[PDB]
């Protein structure tokens, strides 16, 4: 059968979410049908699948792959958990619908790691990213790998930096820098908006996060105050993750290569990812 | 049960320097006081009859080989590829040239080299994840402001601001092929320059004010410092990725192996080597 289960997760400019059209319950323009499972209430886990639309550069994406690729879907909102953590030896998020087979892909700003590789497969990278830090226009540091967070005690006062738990890019830090890693709870930020604002205000002095959302946050701050370093460290890409040995994932890509060949993706990225700053 | 592995000469990547008059290779240091790591690589020195020499190879690359083969626990020895080409494919039942038609005809078992990654050939050959990132950008003497391939004066050629690429390059070929950079390839088509040395020198010399080629090769072009210049965003990016056979054994674990190495800083390292100015 081609009519393909597919999970995402909302992560502008990526992923878009939009409330439907009441009156006509039809998803227009350059979005698709995508919807929410919502719960009734906090005493038990009854709900209602909510009919939403979708739209971003990873739905263009999607759009264009059912076309090439020749399948249809029903894109659902993943709600345990976000883009992919293994918790108590269980994967959530859109890893662990794709683990457990309630997903035949994840498509989204999911990143690429080798944690995630041995669990499911990924197609080849669609977008570059990796990790890069974002800091008010001034503010000297290196990247990633700097002393100034990997010894944040070393240096006063001590640097205020955090990122948005359960992500990769925890991930890579809880590995690789464990004194960084426990230094950097203190500061863990809700969600990379609420990190915005801390750094705004001056109550943060850098927000470590995925690079391509980053960057596009940075070519649209308000009077181009937050600027990202030099740069990006652990550089891999978003990729289309798919239950392991999926007989989807040579065609898909080849077909995201047929993009790159078109000059498809080039066009894709200004379109969506276009900054003024 | 040693491993073929097929290279090319192209720095950074890879460096190919005649052997001594003991045979042995030159001791030399990186910019951080490290010894150069070289390894012997057979191949023609320079119609030409194409007489195979022990020759010294060392490089972007070659470190990844060797921390490869440290990783996966394979043997190897180094040839250079010997029609010198990366690999397109031709006729007179079409047939791959290069570093392509070697993996295909299996006088190599794995292509380690930047060799682009692309439709064309992922039809033919399993590419590992990217070990780097691939792009264009333009070279410029000092002073010179492009933005990128947007600029208006790429968009909207005259004579004023000359830009160009190599002849029959991969980058003349990828241009012809789209249809909305026609106006600029006409432009560009009246201009090229026979060999890539033969394009920067002219930018030397004031002959020509732009030169649109490989991103890795301009940095390290212009690396000299500093009558030459690097300018704008990179645009048709891709990547760079070790080749193999469909059946290859070795292909997951290559790919795991350069996911790890990305996300432990050894990928930051070989940059840092080889390709940070
Ligand atoms: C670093 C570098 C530089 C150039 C100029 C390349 C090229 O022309 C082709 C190819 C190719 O066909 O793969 N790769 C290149 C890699
Ligand atoms: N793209 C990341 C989420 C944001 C981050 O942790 O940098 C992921 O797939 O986990």
């Amino acid at each position: 059968d081609n009519h393909l289960s597919i999970v995402t997760l909302e992560e502008a400019p990526f992923v878009i979410v939009e409330d439907i059209d009441p009156l006509t319950e039809t998803c227009v323009r350059n979005t698709v049908p995508c919807r929410k499972f919502v719960k009734i209430n906090n005493s038990t886990n009854e709900g209602m699948n909510v009919k939403k639309c979708c739209k971003g550069f990873c739905i263009d994406i999607l759009k264009k792959l059912s076309r090439t690729v020749k399948f249809t879907y029903d894109l659902y909102l993943v709600t345990n958990g976000k883009h992919g953590k293994k918790v108590n030896n269980v994967w959530n998020g859109m890893i662990g619908e794709v683990v457990y087979q309630r997903a035949v892909m994840a498509v989204g700003s999911l990143t690429i790691n080798e944690e995630r590789s041995e669990v499911v497969d990924f197609s080849v990278p669609f977008v570059e990213t990796g990790i890069s830090v974002m800091v008010s226009r001034g503010t000297q540091v290196t990247g990633l790998s700097d002393k100034k967070f990997q010894r944040p005690h070393d240096y006063s006062p001590p640097f205020r930096f955090g990122t948005v738990p359960n992500g990769s890019t925890e991930r890579n830090i809880r590995n690789n820098y464990p004194y960084m890693h426990q230094y950097m709870t203190r500061f863990n930020q809700r969600g990379v908006e609420d990190a915005l604002v801390s750094l705004k205000t001056g109550k943060l002095d850098a927000f470590i996060y995925d690079a391509a959302v980053l960057n596009y946050k940075a070519g649209r701050d308000e009077g181009c105050k937050l600027v990202t370093i030099g740069y990006i460290f652990a550089t891999t890409g978003y990729g289309i993750a798919l239950q392991k040995g999926s007989p989807w994932k040579r065609q898909i890509d080849l077909a995201l290569l047929q993009f790159v060949g078109d000059g498809e993706m080039e066009e894709l990225e200004t379109l969506w990812l276009t900054g003024i700053c | 049960t040693r491993l073929k592995i097929v290279t090319i000469h192209q720095e950074p990547f890879v460096y190919v320097k005649p052997t001594m008059s003991d045979g042995t290779c030159k001791e030399e240091f990186t910019v951080n006081g490290d010894p150069v790591k070289k390894v012997i690589c057979t191949g023609p020195n320079d119609g030409s009859p194409r007489h195979t020499v022990p020759q010294c190879c060392y490089g972007f690359c070659i470190d990844l080989l060797i921390k490869l083969a440290r990783t996966m626990n394979f043997t190897y020895e180094v040839h250079l590829v010997a029609d010198g080409k990366f690999g397109t494919q031709e006729r007179v039942k079409k047939e791959w040239n290069g570093m392509m038609g070697e993996l295909l005809s299996g006088q190599a078992d794995m292509i380690v080299a930047p060799l682009t990654i692309n439709n064309e050939r992922a039809q033919y050959i399993e590419f590992s994840k990217p070990f780097k990132y691939q792009g264009l950008t333009i070279l410029v003497k000092k002073g010179t402001r492009i933005t990128g391939i947007n600029d208006p004066r790429l968009r909207n050629p005259s004579d004023k601001f000359i830009y160009a690429t190599v002849k029959q390059s991969s980058v003349d070929i990828y241009f012809r092929r789209q249809v909305e950079l026609s106006t600029m390839y006409r432009h560009m088509e009246k201009h090229n320059y026979e060999s890539a040395a033969e394009a920067i020198q002219a930018v030397r010399d004031n002959k020509l004010h732009a030169f649109i080629w490989d991103s890795a090769v301009l940095e390290f072009e212009a690396s000299q410092k500093c009558d030459l210049v690097t300018t704008g965003e990179l645009f048709f990016r891709s990547g760079f990725g070790i080749g193999m056979r469909k059946d290859s054994p070795w292909k997951q674990n290559v790919s795991l192996s350069i996911l790890k190495s990305h996300e432990n800083g050894f990928m930051e390292d070989l940059d840092k080597t080889w390709v940070r100015y």
